[PDB]
């Protein structure tokens, strides 16, 4: 029994206030996306419960994507945000 | 030498895969030793099909060589019935009974003379060969281990009863690749009805990609491309031991083509070829997959669901779309697909497949192509189910909606959720 932040696509300086109870084996993940849009450049963060995540940093069509993993309640927050 | 038998039995080797240099002569135990048959290893018997020339086709050395690559300690016996295979088709077809009886007599002999176990024998029959292998399996003293049917012949077998063709009873496990089923039943080159424990239909079985206009060893490749493909799929399986191709059970090929049948629950999927799981289902199977035109062959399957949203209420028809997948390992850009119609506040599911090993999905771009006004929808999320990794992925727009506008900039979505099954 672990609780993770579960927030689809939040702006950089928004904190997440939705959480889920993950199931047998699951860990906390966070996907950060930084790149350009029609309306200016944008850092977004997405959070959820996952089975085996691998962290990555990859650049994919000009927008930088980073995935992070962790195994404690409410640990999946963007690297510039606090618990 | 109550052993008159017309068929010949060559034991080829990893270093001599082309010629029939050493023969196992039934009724002559000393021949087995001459030829260095390995009593401690499994045995493949390769049974060719019909041949308008008197000769082996060029696939025979390839299959032998692949089997020895995958199984370097095994015994690969090539059965020669070239003489009977050179007749007019209905004659050669009739001779499948005698070639089968010859092969069963030979196997039964190896069992009586050497206590060689029949559960160490895998028969691989191509075309007419598949039925010769079926009949042989039905006449062995104990049941043989595996029969593999590579596009079993259709004419005079489609409406034949089990004793006279390949059927599931003929071995402990029977797996069949159907690759050239185009035609009306009984007039297809390859048999239409499932005759195995597991029957796989690459590209729905009727015709194979890469077989229309080509560069084409063999007397006339262009005509028998789709038929012969069954063998090259098996070969490709022998060479990709730790990287097989899934095939997915499905109610129909039409259903498969909509992406309704990915899913690997309760043997709803299996591996094509050598690495197959020997399920022996309660009745039939019938499984589907897509493939490439040239070798490696393996492809990755995804289902895509898109809900097209808007306040305004239009329909469009035979609309064309490009979708681009970006993953941790690679990307494949500009995959085409079309939709019968695209109407507001409706959801459409569909199959995407790609030769490219993407890795885990990260970003997904959608382009609405103008047709060979001013219309567009708002899309918030796209759902994707991946067949090979049994994962459901959700992408959502970086902003609150991605506007999809026909003939303009592609809508961009990034992964916001993952799930396994
Ligand atoms: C017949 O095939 C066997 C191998 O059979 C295969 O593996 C078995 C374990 C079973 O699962 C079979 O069903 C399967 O098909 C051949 O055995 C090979 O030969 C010898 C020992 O028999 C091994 O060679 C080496 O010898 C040197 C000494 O100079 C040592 O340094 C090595 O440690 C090793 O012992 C070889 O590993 C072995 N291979 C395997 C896979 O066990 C056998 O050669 C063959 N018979 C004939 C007549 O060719
Ligand atoms: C597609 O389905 C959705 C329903 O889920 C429809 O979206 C809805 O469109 C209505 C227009 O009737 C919108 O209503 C608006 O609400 C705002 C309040 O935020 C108000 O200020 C406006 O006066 C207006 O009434 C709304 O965006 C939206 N509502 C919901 C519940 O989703 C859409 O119209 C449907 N299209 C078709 C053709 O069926
Ligand atoms: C978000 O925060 C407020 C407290 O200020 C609370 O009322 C709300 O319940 C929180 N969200 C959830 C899902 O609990
Ligand atoms: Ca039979």
């Amino acid at each position: 029994l672990l609780r993770c932040y579960t927030c689809k696509s939040l702006p950089r300086d928004e904190r997440c206030n939705l959480t889920q109870n993950c199931s047998h084996g699951q860990t906390c993940t966070t996907l950060i996306a930084h790149g350009n849009t029609e309306s200016g450049l944008l850092t977004t963060h997405s959070t959820w419960c996952t089975d085996s995540c691998q962290p990555i940093t990859k650049t994919v069509e000009g927008t930088q994507v980073t995935m992070t993993c962790c195994q404690s309640s409410l640990c999946n927050v963007p690297p510039w945000q606090s618990s | 030498d109550f052993i008159d038998i017309e068929s010949k039995f060559a034991l080829r080797t990893p270093e001599d895969t082309a010629e029939d240099t050493c023969h196992l002569i039934p009724g002559v135990a000393e021949s087995v030793a001459t030829c260095h048959f390995n009593h401690s290893s499994k045995t493949f018997m390769v049974i060719h099909g019909w041949t308008v020339t008197g000769m082996y086709e060029s696939w025979v050395p390839k299959l032998v060589a692949a089997l020895y690559k995958r199984e370097p300690d095994s015994n690969v016996i090539v059965v020669d019935w070239l003489s009977r295979a050179q007749e007019h088709y209905p004659v050669s077809a009739g001779y499948t009974k005698l070639v089968g009886q010859d092969v069963a007599r030979f196997i039964n002999w190896m069992e009586e003379e050497f206590n060689y176990p029949l559960d160490n024998v895998h028969l691989l029959g191509y075309s007419l060969g598949a039925h010769a292998a079926g009949i042989a399996g039905s006449l062995t003293n104990k049941k043989v281990n595996r029969i593999t049917g590579l596009d079993p012949a259709g004419p005079n077998f489609e409406y034949a009863e089990a004793p006279s063709r390949l059927s599931p009873d003929d071995a402990d496990f029977v797996d069949v690749l159907h690759t050239f089923t185009r035609g009306s039943p009984g007039r297809s080159i390859g048999i239409q009805k499932p005759v195995g424990h597991v029957d796989i239909y690459p590209n729905g079985g009727t015709f194979q990609p890469g077989c229309n206009i080509g560069e084409a060893g063999d007397v006339d490749q262009l005509v028998k491309c789709s038929h012969e493909r069954s063998i090259h799929l098996f070969i490709d399986s022998l060479l990709n031991e730790e990287n097989p191709s899934k095939a997915y059970r499905c109610s129909s090929k039409e259903a498969f083509e909509k992406g309704l049948c990915l899913s690997c629950r309760k043997n709803r999927c299996n591996n094509l070829g050598y690495e197959i799981n020997k399920v022996r289902a309660k009745a039939s199977s019938k499984m589907y997959l897509k493939t490439r035109s040239q070798m490696p062959y393996k492809v990755f399957h995804y289902q895509v669901k898109i809900h097209f949203s808007g306040t305004e209420s239009e329909t469009h028809t035979n609309q064309a779309f490009e979708i681009s997948l970006y993953g941790t390992v690679a990307e494949s850009e500009n995959i085409p697909f079309t939709l019968p119609e695209v109407s507001t506040n409706k959801t459409y599911s569909f199959l995407i497949y790609t030769e490219v090993d993407i890795g885990e999905l990260l970003m997904l771009k959608l382009k609405w192509k103008s047709d060979s006004s001013s219309p567009g929808f708002a899309i918030q999320k796209i759902r994707v189910k991946a067949g090979e990794t049994q994962k459901k992925v959700i992408f959502c727009s970086r902003e609150k909606v991605s506007h999809l506008q026909k003939g303009k900039a592609p809508a961009v979505f990034v992964k916001c959720h993952d799930k396994s099954l």
